[PDB]
């Protein structure tokens, strides 16, 4: 009763799209697998389904360029040519459905972006706190994660010990083509001197880790 | 080629009360509706299928209905964490292209509460930033309802339009709340042409504008 995709990641726009969707802990035979993605902060999009049946099924805008196929030792593949840019950079979802029967779940997602851009690492660089940023027994700080490519990041606080308060939003992307990110924690002024807060910045498309202090000014 | 209408795209209401969100599709589907829920940062999760069953350990409080061409998905008991967004799709394909698993658009499920104005806080840009020759101010606006709210930057009483960037979450599941993040992006050269730098922000909350700024200094 799970499935995982794999295989995402920065594609360039020539270049065609394979993922693969393990299922480990039903039969395939008898139990259909939908591709579904969602762009970000878009709706969903279903790009097709493989019926346990072992037919296919397309949504009409991928019919032409998308081929579903499965390998009846737990594998289910979606391969899609004419990567555009614009329109494929997105989340991929596959998910055991049964229209019939109360079996369904969903995999946790992988991204795939498409861009003649390259990886790029990203910049740490700290929110300090101050008197504009604070409200008498409050006080903000955070992290600015700018200029790194593909998604995602992942950003923690003092190793996970901090997470009431905190605000990770949503990446932006900026107007040279790179993302930009900001997380910021509400912490009790007084606190600041004594109270350490570091800043754990993973992204495992560059293989870089980064833990900023983030110190008053 | 099917579509899938849903309607409305946003609704609210208080703890405790009642949503109703409606679906078209273009020719009848009979009964092969599903309807998933959406939290932020999820994997959508199916609650009903067949158009009225419920999913294993769902609540009696979601209720389905309708067949042919008019579903309606009912939301009892609301509380803090059906904040949410919430899909229809058909569970009926072809190979034709006459049917397919389309999703609705998508209706946010808002949690109405009292109305809050945001804190706000800004960042001058951190040394070490400038170093590399670029300058970020950021501006932050922390935990407020609803949603709406414009951001305005002034440099030396000047207002930047095209040089932000806003990014906000999603309502908050405990508090119901948003943030909102304004991130004005210069070249270094360019920030140390002016002193006052300062975000304007309005909101419901607030009988009047207020500015938040500082001296580059
Ligand atoms: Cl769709």
């Amino acid at each position: 009763q799970s499935v995982k995709e794999s295989e995402g990641g920065l594609f360039k726009p020539t270049d065609t799209l394979t993922l693969t969707c393990t299922v480990s802990g039903f039969s395939l035979s008898s139990n259909a697998i939908s591709w579904v993605r969602q762009a970000p902060g878009n709706g969903l999009e279903w790009i097709g389904t493989i019926g346990g049946s072992g037919n296919t099924y397309y949504a009409s805008w991928a019919k032409s360029r998308s081929t579903i196929t499965r390998n009846t030792n737990e594998n289910t593949v979606t391969l899609k040519m004419t990567s555009l840019t614009a329109a494929d950079t997105a989340t991929y979802f596959c998910a055991r459905d049964s229209a019939t029967t109360d079996s369904n779940i969903w995999g946790p997602g992988t991204l795939v972006t498409v861009s003649s851009a390259s990886t790029k690492g990203p910049s740490v660089f700290p929110l300090a706190p101050s008197s504009k940023s604070t409200s008498g027994g409050t006080a903000a700080l955070g992290c600015l994660v700018k200029d790194y490519f593909p998604e995602p990041v992942t950003v923690s606080w003092n190793s996970g010990a901090l997470t009431s308060g905190v605000h990770t939003f949503p990446a932006v992307l900026q107007s040279s083509g790179l993302y930009s990110l900001s997380s910021v924690v509400t912490v009790p002024s007084s606190s600041l001197g004594t109270q350490t807060y570091i800043c754990n910045v993973n992204h495992k498309p560059s293989n870089t880790k980064v833990d900023k202090k983030v110190e008053p000014k | 080629e099917l579509d899938m209408t849903q309607t409305p795209a946003s609704v609210e209401a208080a703890v405790g009360g009642t949503v109703t969100i409606k679906c078209q599709a273009s020719q009848s589907i009979y009964s092969y509706l599903a309807w998933y829920q959406q939290e932020p940062g999820q994997p959508p999760k199916r609650l009903i299928y067949k158009a009225s069953t419920l999913a294993s350990g769902v609540p009696p409080r979601f209720k389905g209905s309708g067949s042919g061409t008019e579903f309606t998905l009912t939301i009892s008991d609301l509380e803090c964490a059906d904040a949410a967004t919430y899909y229809c799709q058909s569970n009926l394909y072809s190979i034709n292209s006459d049917y397919g698993a389309a999703f609705g658009g998508g209706t946010e499920v808002v949690v109405k509460r009292t109305v809050a104005a945001p804190s706000v806080f800004i960042f001058p840009p951190s040394d070490e930033q400038l170093k590399s020759g670029t300058a970020s101010v950021v501006c932050l606006l922390n935990n407020f309802y609803p949603r709406e709210a414009k951001v305005q930057w002034k440099v030396d009483n000047a207002l930047q339009s095209g040089n932000s960037q806003e990014s906000v979450t999603e309502q908050d599941s405990k508090d119901s709340t948003y943030s909102l993040s304004s991130t004005l992006t210069l070249s270094k050269a360019d920030y140390e042409k002016h002193k006052v730098y300062a975000c304007e922000v309005t909101h419901q909350g607030l009988s009047s504008p207020v500015t938040k700024s500082f001296n580059r200094g």
